[PDB]
């Protein structure tokens, strides 16, 4: 019987890489990279093999903190086309890719972070590599590109927010 | 370039004990006053024998190379490192053994070899990758082969 | 209500309009009658005649539901009219309005480009040392060494030059050349070069003796005997002999400047490849012949 008016609205999730840099020698490395976030001018952005990269993905401009970000297959390639081929597996149903040896890595991003919704991000590292040839077995001496799929997921309802690995 | 300024901690000392400085120097080696030890960065000798022996420092590649990922022209029990340490690798097997090609010039003997790497690779269902680096090194030992030797005699009308 | 109630829904907040008309029955409600769940109007529009409610998502009674494609933020814009006044009467019949933000759930997300980066490592290295070898007197059979320096004329030198092999690759030695002198100084005058010309042991040809290159027990060994000798002028009995010794792989193919060759009725090289010594048949040496008188009888 009720009326009933319905309309969309926006709703944005934003991936960066980040540049913080240990405090002194001796502290937590994994705290210190999520204190500062490359911007665009930044790019490309040099990284040595096996070095970890840590990335930051969150949820932009809401204020709901009930709201959890999932993530999902995290993947790489070597143009901006995150559908283009070759990929290399970061993550898959949002936990680390078993079959990598420098394995993945989720960051717990508890009260510790300090975070206005710390709910909204999902964090994870990997180790950097590059693309190769697997006829050759050398160096495609090409760029990499880092691709998550996300769900933003709401805990209460007969779904999971939180990856069981 | 190859620099000396190598920590006492991983220092491989040149096996010539008491070995004078220029003497050092010319096994291609580093001499501090007190000791006599190898260089930063791959160093090649050989000795009077016939045997190779070869230090590479493990810093020689960014990442670091490791010492599976090498292999020398041939394959043998030989042809692996002899010795290592935090920093450096040590190759020590005969000029006869793993793979080493001769060639022959006028008044010397040469022998070559040489060092790969090869990347391992992890490989997915849609990609190929390796977090290596790549090592090259090709080494020759060049025996000088020609010499001046005497004797004497005394010979006497029999009596 | 038919257009009365409009929504805008933004990232944090859903802005509700409501006609202050609600019914379209040409008389204006009570704002203080129309709740958003709980929440009152938060302004008005004396000119649109509109009652505008701003809840951020979570607030103002709102349910948050999950679907496929979206995030469902449902609100409840509730009417309930009061008395109006003193009266306990109301002339207006109680409402309700459903209102809902679609959000979309599910996206992907890129970085920008990273460059890998690492220092291959490519180089040359040559290293150096020297073949060593040994001359040395031995003894008849050339297995020891000979323990004096010391002959009678008509007996022979037994000599051998070996190449210390070690590790290395089969290796063969030469001699080409010996220089015997009285002052240790190899130019020295008188001087008698008795093996020269590369491995030519020219003392069997020019002075017709039995010197020749006995053979090699091994590739890295050469053994030859040198019937002894006194020098014209000699005083002195000691002398001086300096050779100069060659080595190469066994595999290295037998040259005219890489040979053994003795003249035994014909230059002859050991290990029997013997047209080899042909060129040892150079000129600069004089064979030597004893004269000659006719027959008589004694
Ligand atoms: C956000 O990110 C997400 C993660 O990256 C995105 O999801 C990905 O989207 C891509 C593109 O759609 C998917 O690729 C497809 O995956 C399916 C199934 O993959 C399974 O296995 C992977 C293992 O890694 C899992 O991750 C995954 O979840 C599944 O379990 C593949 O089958 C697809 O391959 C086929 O399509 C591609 C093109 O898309 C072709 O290049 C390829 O050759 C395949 O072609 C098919 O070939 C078969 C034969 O083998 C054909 O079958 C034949 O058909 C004829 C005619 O009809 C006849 O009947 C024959 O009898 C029959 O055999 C078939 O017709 C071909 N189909 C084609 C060409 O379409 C492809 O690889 C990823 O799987 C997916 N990943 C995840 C995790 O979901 C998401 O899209 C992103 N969202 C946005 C908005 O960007």
């Amino acid at each position: 019987s009720p009326l009933s008016i319905a309309e969309l609205g926006p709703l944005n999730v934003y991936l960066q890489i980040a540049n913080g840099q240990c405090q002194t020698k001796g502290c937590d490395e994994a705290a210190a990279a999520y204190t500062s976030f490359y911007t665009d001018a930044d790019y490309p952005v040099t990284k040595v093999l096996r070095d970890p990269v840590y990335v930051d993905v969150q949820i932009l401009g809401r204020t709901d903190p009930n709201l959890v970000l999932t993530l999902g297959r995290c993947w790489a390639t070597t143009s901006p086309n995150a559908f283009s081929l070759p990929q290399w597996d970061i993550l898959i149903d949002g936990c680390p890719y078993a079959d990598d040896r420098y394995l993945s890595a989720l960051v717990p991003i508890d009260h510790s972070s300090g975070l206005p919704f710390p709910t909204h991000h999902s964090r994870f590292l990997f180790k950097m590599f590059t693309f190769v040839d697997p006829h050759s077995m050398e160096p495609l001496r090409e760029k990499v590109y880092i691709h998550c799929s996300t769900a933003a997921c709401v805990p209460g309802q007969g779904v999971s927010c939180e990856p069981s690995c | 370039p190859k620099s000396c300024e190598v920590p006492r901690d991983v220092r491989v000392p040149c096996g010539v004990p008491d070995i004078s400085p220029s003497a050092c120097d010319a096994i291609d080696c580093c001499h501090d006053g007190q000791s006599c030890y190898f260089g930063t960065g791959a160093t090649v000798q050989c000795t009077k024998d016939g045997h190779f022996i070869v230090v590479v420092a493990k810093d020689v590649t960014l990442p670091h190379i490791d010492l599976e990922t090498i292999s020398l022209l041939g394959q043998g029990q030989d042809c692996g490192p002899a010795d290592s340490n935090s920093a450096f690798a040590i190759y020590y097997f005969p000029v006869t053994y793993c793979g080493t090609v001769v060639m022959e010039e006028p008044g010397v003997i040469v022998y070559e070899n040489r060092m790969t790497s090869s990347y391992e690779v992890g490989v997915g269902p849609l990609g190929a990758i390796t977090r290596d680096s790549s090592f090259e090194l090709l080494f020759q030992c060049r025996y000088r082969a020609t010499s001046v030797e005497t004797l004497v005699v005394e010979v006497q009308p029999p009596d | 209500p038919a257009a009365t109630v409009a929504v805008e829904c933004r990232e944090d907040l859903a802005h509700v309009e409501a006609k202050k008309d609600l019914f379209g029955i040409g008389q204006f409600i009570d704002p203080a009658d129309l709740t958003l769940g709980t929440c009152p109007p938060s302004a008005e529009d004396p000119a649109a005649q509109v009652l505008i409610f701003e809840s951020p998502l979570q607030n103002c009674g709102s349910v948050l539901t999950m679907t496929e494609d979206s995030l469902v933020y449902t609100f409840t814009l509730n009417y309930n009219p009061k008395p109006l006044g003193s009266a306990p009467v109301v002339r207006t019949s109680q409402a309700v309005v459903i209102v809902e933000c679609h959000y979309p759930r599910k996206h992907n997300v890129s970085s920008l480009a990273l460059d890998p980066l690492w220092v291959p490592f490519s180089a040359a290295k040559m290293a150096e040392e020297f073949l060593y070898f040994t001359l040395k007197l031995t003894t008849d059979d050339f297995q020891f060494e000979r323990p004096s320096y010391q002959y009678f004329l008509g007996d022979l030198i037994h000599i051998e030059a070996t190449v210390k092999q070690y590790f290395h690759v089969p290796l063969r030695v030469y001699v080409d050349r010996c220089v015997a002198t009285l002052s240790p100084d190899a130019n020295s005058s008188p001087s008698y070069a008795f093996i020269d010309n590369y491995g030519c042991l020219l003392d069997g040809r020019i002075t017709g003796s039995d010197s020749k290159f006995v053979s090699r027990p091994a590739e890295n060994k050469l053994d030859f005997q040198l019937e002894a000798f006194r020098f014209q002028g000699a005083d002195s009995g000691m002398i001086y002999i300096t050779c100069h010794l060659k080595a190469t792989s066994a595999a290295y193919p037998l040259d005219a400047e890489h040979r053994a060759c003795s003249y035994i009725q014909g230059w002859k090289e050991v290990s029997g490849a013997d047209p080899i010594c042909a060129s040892c048949e150079s000129g600069g040496f004089e064979v030597h012949a004893n004269a000659v008188v006719s027959h008589g009888t004694s």
